[PDB]
């Protein structure tokens, strides 16, 4: 729970996943 | 018919054990799928489930489009975006002519709030040729049934001269009445590769 | 193990509240 | 029953992929549901799954009481707590008039040592009005079999008013021998909301 | 006789659930199993998984040998090494007498390429009796078929001293093609405790 | 938005090694 | 050094100390 | 005259040692003294230091707001801002009746370019009485001569009323000639407190 | 334990790659 | 008397910058001494430098024992301890013969509040023979007088039978007035190593 | 006769205050000078200086050579090599003509061990035209007296043509006897810059 | 706002284990 009112937690870090290199292993 | 039953439930679980359907889906994520997020809506932003280590909050989670390419369906397990109006654009993993499309959403009878309001209604399948194509060929119009079942397939335009594509872009116009988001459980990408 | 008394840090538990309401489902 | 027999079998499957029981489960973590850390039993300490990176030793891993509202059951994706008596305060997705509740444990065609002797046995689930109410409202008194299924339903106690909850407590008294931990691998609750 | 249908499809579904083969595996991570880092062939390297956050790019992604002991066999959920020829050492939870293997792999018809050419092909497994031994113990040289079933199951050779095994090496001589890699997907272990 | 580059800033691609050192976990 | 010219390598950061309950000991 | 000599560079020392003016300067951070961020101009960009660890580039390194205020005045430890004006923010240390600003910057003869055309010309010394205050009391105007001591001091102007402030702004108005920034090495200030 | 997490001592490098910084 | 003038300012300058006394400090840490933070009284809890990053507050900051033994003693640059008791233990970086301590603390002219009565009056030095030594061999007990230097030295008490230490106690019994907490500058440790 | 001791004392300290020499310092970091680590001798690994963090040991701490061109010259604050014979490469702030090189050692009077046996003893300074040049123009050969001053400066050689340079590598021949490692505190470059 | 989210303030702690830093 939050410490106090309005407290200014950060919002969600993205990991984002891009293909650069073609096909990974399948 | 004894033994022949068993071989119908046998040959009904293979193809329940192969994704459901038993045909590739290039836009899964650990096949080769990826989101191209600047092509993308902006993520619901709800800030209720607070993740804390060693009683220190650290932030909110939310399921990022990542998880439309990935298979766990629990509730929950989707990615939602502001608003009945949204898009999301996914790289796919080979070059192929795309043939159907399905789309996954969990079923009213495990949603708390017992409805699946969320769901997406109206929607349509566009194919583009390049990342900042802003607007592509369209593949097909559809409407995911709230009455359906969970997992509902969706058959692509037929073209005389098939064109290959490698990006989907998939706009939701409408959902199923939720005044505030509109989920995206899966969504996946069939068809044949290029030679 | 990299001696006989390693200062092997207290297990990590990341915890997960609700503070408001259900999540998009 | 040519055509019959194949309904059957998709009746089954549809059951089975509507996580094996097409209720609501309140607790689920991904749907709403959230363990009150701050009110469960210590977690046993193993110190046997080191995690390491790069050759460098960083944190021995063990499962929290949120593993028990996740559906993943493989053997090991279970929260233990020392002893036979375990307590756990899960606060569920929305208010509601709990009917039913499910407790999913490994068979023991599955348990390297040939046993789920870890299984709890004795338990009773609880009603919750507030986080800080230590005596809750008596929800019901069950015995998980060990000889029964894996997945074992229990049906809730009727209270005489039409009382709601969104806290749960369950409360194990004891397990199927195991002289050292006992182990939780899902816990479901189902009603109907308000 | 429609008892008997639901009693057919219940049974498979039952069995289904308990791993798809109702059978301990030793192997398995969160059941006790662990990848001997040290005695694996070098993962084959892509660098095309690009894993970035704020825009920065951090790492490339690549499954490690701890997923040939983990359930999730999508597409892509393997491990792969260089080449054609490669080896895995599993360290066992329990000490046990092996009895079977099983070896997991994508169907055909879901494979991108529409093959399944990194499958592996000859193979044979091993019993070590401790990390540093060289030279182990042929358990058994198997085929993978890759016109078989997705899950295929091998069965350990009957030898005069029945000597048992806690490190299993699973050596892979060829795939099915694939000129640049070959993929495992999962790797069971089966057999009884000591 | 995406990664504005394709060089890692990290050399080697980490693995999480997971290794049992005091026997079975709970199960 | 830096990969390529398109490399996003970040600017300070910037560890902000602010006086919120008075002086420190001194 | 020996005795007389000693306690003439003694007091001299005594004076230099404490912070070369014997004052109290209630803008020191280590003091009390705080910087609005939110208040001040944005920091030149060089990307020149590049910090990095284990050949990884991690940051480029610049001076922030903060080392106007720290004792350092080594060259290169300042603050610099783009064009040659700017606006600086202190909250100090407690309320006080400002008496007199002391202006710190490097000498010629410590320079590189042989020059301290980054230094600031001219500037004036506002008082707030709130952070959400836009324009405050003037304090004073004054000019750091490039031809005088590395340490100036600028008598605040005399006022019938004395009103007390905990808020100063320091606006650079023009520097000394140089066409990209302005550094400001140490800003302090001096008064009786309440 | 008295053998350090970090095999190698640490050590942030500064590199000046495009000039003079502010002085 | 001009050369006689310069070789007197020149020989306070040498001993000017040789750390103010041109004495070994077998306390400082970057030379060897160390803290023995178990040793030492609990820190005064101020909680009012909120150092913040992008916006998120991560924790407020307070001067370490640490600074104790480390030569700037800007105001603020000092370990503080509740009350106007206190126990502070440094490990010297040599196993020496204690000849003097010298304790430094902020002139007044320099004290925002305008007195320095935080620092310490009453104080004594006690050698300890090994860590976990509860009392040991008193050194000398001195007072820190208020009105005179910022830093001041004090004679060690001469022993018949010459005694080694390498652990140094420092007692604080009384302050100059402060009703909350007593700050330490710097605290130095001089003597002949064995 | 006053005022004249008044403004000797003064001049002394503002001599003293302009980092005691009144010179630039194109070495200094803060000012632009920078340490080619690649281009240096072996730390001498001690493996004593145990930072941890809540009981936890993280790392070894030692001083780089970056403090070779750091202003702190507290006992301790000084970059050891290995042995007697070290190099040390420095990037100056900007292309001056070296004209003098200051190096400075603790006294022996704030030592702990009573001697400043870990000192440099003898040295040489060459001007390099990149990093990566094996052997640069010697810009002169000195030695740093134990019996001298704390700060030392030496003039540079007088050679025939004033070429220029911004690298400067300082070459350690040996120490005043340590037998393990010798210590550098602070070593400054000076010249003037091209126009 | 003004809470910290860490509780204590992070104390780097140093110490010595095997004798002298090169002075
Ligand atoms: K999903
Ligand atoms: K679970
Ligand atoms: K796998
Ligand atoms: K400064
Ligand atoms: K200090
Ligand atoms: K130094
Ligand atoms: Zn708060
Ligand atoms: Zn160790
Ligand atoms: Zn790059």
């Amino acid at each position: 729970g939050p410490c106090c009112s309005h407290a200014r937690i950060p919002r969600t870090p993205y990991l984002v996943l891009s293909y650069v290199n073609g096909l990974p292993p399948v | 018919t004894e033994a022949q039953a068993r071989a119908i439930v046998n040959s009904a679980l293979k193809l329940y054990s192969q994704d459901k359907t038993g045909m590739v889906d290039f836009a899964l994520e650990s096949g080769g799928g990826s989101i191209l997020s600047t092509r993308c809506s902006e993520t619901y932003e709800t800030k209720t489930a607070l993740m804390s280590l060693f009683g220190i909050p650290l932030w909110y989670f939310s399921q990022s489009p990542r998880v439309v390419i990935q298979p766990d369906i629990y509730p929950g397990n989707c990615w939602a975006f502001k608003g009945s109006q949204g898009y999301l654009v996914v790289r796919l993993s080979m070059m192929i002519h795309p043939a159907a499309f399905t789309l996954e959403h969990i079923p009213k009878t495990l949603s708390p709030t017992g409805n699946i309001s969320s769901a997406p209604k109206d929607f349509a399948v566009y194919g583009l040729e390049n990342e900042y194509q802003e607007e592509g060929q369209l593949l097909g119009q559809f409407t995911y049934d709230q009455d359906g079942e969970s997992l509902q397939m969706f058959q692509a335009l037929k073209r005389p001269d098939d064109t290959a594509f490698q990006i989907v872009e998939l706009r939701i116009f409408s959902n199923w009445g939720h005044p505030e988001y509109t989920c995206l459980y899966r969504f996946r990408v069939h068809g044949e590769p290029v030679k």
